[PDB]
């Protein structure tokens, strides 16, 4: 699972390769963490309210949660976020 | 053959922004991008590399106004260039003067031809200092109903006033009579010294069935002037401009080449060095009577870049470098006619009441591609909130085609294919 | 004859959801973000592509018609260039 492996993350895998794995695992499909508001990262954005994340120097954005839908046929929900300026659905 | 520009950093908003962004990427050049907070939902924000905000405190129109937040800010992140867009610090010379004491290059013309400009008087000397007729009147600001008087009798009966201290129309209007003449210098004078801070006023000759041609000037720092082609923009609703043809609707081949010489004349006399639109007026009989000149780049030249097809964007990037124009490749011999073009912009106007701008969220939203059709998409997209607080374009559309009823239909199945509900 | 001549170049180009990694797959599914880069000599035509569009895996797989109109070959080659690195479809 190596494309840009240092050193650094060379020495931690030596140290618990198991959860080095998981974590790289994790990471890769839900994305870079750590940009997040910890109460953000805890409990999540409530609906019909806009926060902010903040990812590089000058890359900064918004998010607003619209609403939920219900279970389609194999237990899917449907989220409605709204970005700087649209609208993007997620399953 | 110059120190290259690694990063360039634009104070406008809108179309401008996302033009530059796309001359700076074709260019592989590094951008930076500013905005307001109450103006955080548009989409020039997320099309260039990094943005910032600026005008944290102060007012929506005013926050784009303020120099040490952009100078700083473009201090901070080695920015090398900077463009002035227009409609914002453009025609302030202190803003050019400024990022020239900051080591920042400026994308445009030195400070000092720009005080030159501005004000009517300085360019009204130099016009008569060399040919370009400009139209009879007073020369000194008029500020008595006496020697306007004076000036009505010597000159002609109907005449209208002109004010300074701002471009906008103001309180134009015309005096046809001699009892409406005295109320209505009254109340103009009232209105300048109230309303506006000057009350300079001149009474002038107003041309019944005025026509007026602008001019593209392209200079560089080796005392290079080549002229871009004319347009002709006499569609104004009041004094503003609505739709826009890309060649003379029908020029005789002296006037048009008359007016080419002129203009060259005047941008070499005054020694202009980039792009810059020259204004004249024609009459009925045909008398080239000189307006103004501007001295940044205009909205309507899209048609002129798209009839010969040369860049202006990247012309004036690569003339900032310091590149001559011969190397460019760049002759006044080698640009020719090909088509013709129109020029529409999308508003958020009433079309009934008083074309009032109208304020709203956009519901649904499609686009027209068609075969000379060219969209340049400001704030138009899916669930979008226009904001009161600035102007109100949506599209600026261009229509190009081989004959002027050919684009005309163009560009109305365009318009037909637009579908903006909300 | 004579009313027709030759005036600059053209580069044309269409997008496909097929994975140039393995074996050209096409591939199925559906859209969550699409946008637009049109430009100053940049021509689209758009067949079906809109947000929260859906493939059907037995039609063809052509999205858009993208073209170029410059004066030179390198001039429309960065035109395409820079178009093609300003469209964004996720998903
Ligand atoms: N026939 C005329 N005779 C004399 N003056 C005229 C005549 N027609 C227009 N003017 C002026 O031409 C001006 C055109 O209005 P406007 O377009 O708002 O100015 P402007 O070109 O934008 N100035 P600026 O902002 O410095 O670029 C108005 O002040 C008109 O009164």
């Amino acid at each position: 699972h190596g494309e840009e492996v240092t050193p650094e993350d060379v020495l931690s895998a030596a140290m618990y390769p198991d959860v080095f794995a998981h974590f790289k695992d994790f990471t890769a499909t839900f994305g870079p963490l750590d940009s997040l508001n910890t109460r953000l990262f805890l409990q999540g954005p409530k609906i019909a309210e806009e926060f902010e994340v903040e990812l590089e120097r000058g890359k900064t954005l918004h998010i607003k949660a619209l609403a939920v839908s219900d279970l389609n046929r194999a237990g899917q929900r449907q989220v409605f976020f709204e970005l700087n300026g649209q609208l993007r659905s997620i399953l | 053959e110059y120190k290259p520009i690694k990063k360039v950093m634009v104070a406008n908003r809108g179309e401008i922004a996302i033009r530059v962004f796309r001359a700076c990427t074709e260019l592989g050049i590094r951008t930076v991008a500013i905005y307001s907070e109450q103006d955080t939902g548009q989409m020039h924000r997320q099309k260039a590399d990094e943005a910032y905000l600026i005008g944290r405190g102060l007012a929506p129109v005013q926050a784009y106004l303020h120099i040490p937040d952009i100078i700083k800010v473009a201090k901070e992140n080695n920015v090398d260039a900077v463009h002035p867009g227009y409609g914002f610090l453009s025609e302030r010379a202190d803003f050019a003067q400024a990022c020239q004491d900051a080591g920042v290059r400026f994308i445009g013309p030195s400070p000092e031809v720009v005080r030159k400009m501005g004000d009517k008087v300085e360019a009204r000397a130099i016009a008569i200092a060399a040919g370009v007729p400009v139209v009879p009147g007073t020369d000194a600001p008029i500020t008595s109903l006496h020697e306007a008087h004076e000036f009505s009798n010597t000159y002609g009966f109907p005449i209208i006033f002109k004010a300074a201290y701002g471009g906008g129309g103001r309180g134009m209007r015309v005096v046809h009579s001699y009892e409406e003449l005295e109320e209505n210098y009254t109340r103009a004078y009232s209105e300048a010294l109230a309303a506006f801070g000057n009350g300079a006023l001149f009474v002038e000759k107003f041309i019944e069935k005025p026509r007026h041609i602008e001019v593209q000037i392209l200079g560089d720092q080796y005392g290079n002037i080549l002229h871009l082609y004319e347009r002709d923009c006499s569609i104004q609703r009041r004094h503003q401009k609505v739709v826009e043809i890309a060649p003379a609707a029908h020029l005789d081949p002296q006037l048009r080449t008359r007016l080419t010489s002129d203009s060259v004349k005047l941008a070499k006399q005054v020694g202009y060095e980039n792009a810059g639109t020259v204004e004249f007026l024609v009459d009925r009989h045909g008398k080239h009577y000189f307006i103004e000149v501007n001295s940044r780049l205009q909205v309507e030249h899209t048609v002129t870049e798209e009839i010969t097809d040369v860049d202006l964007v990247h012309a004036q990037i690569h003339v900032a470098e310091g590149r001559s124009l011969p190397d460019l490749g760049l002759r006044q011999e080698n640009i020719r006619i090909n088509g013709c073009a129109i020029q529409c912009r999308v508003t958020t106007e009433d079309p009934a009441r008083s074309f009032q701008p109208d304020t709203g969220r956009i519901e649904v939203f499609r686009s027209g591609e068609g075969m000379g059709i060219r969209l340049d998409n400001a704030s138009a997209f899916q669930g979008a909130v226009i904001s009161p607080h600035y102007d109100s374009l949506l599209v600026k559309v261009i229509a190009h085609g081989k004959d002027h009823p050919t684009a005309a239909t163009k560009m109305s199945r365009a318009l037909a294919e637009f579908r903006v509900r909300g």
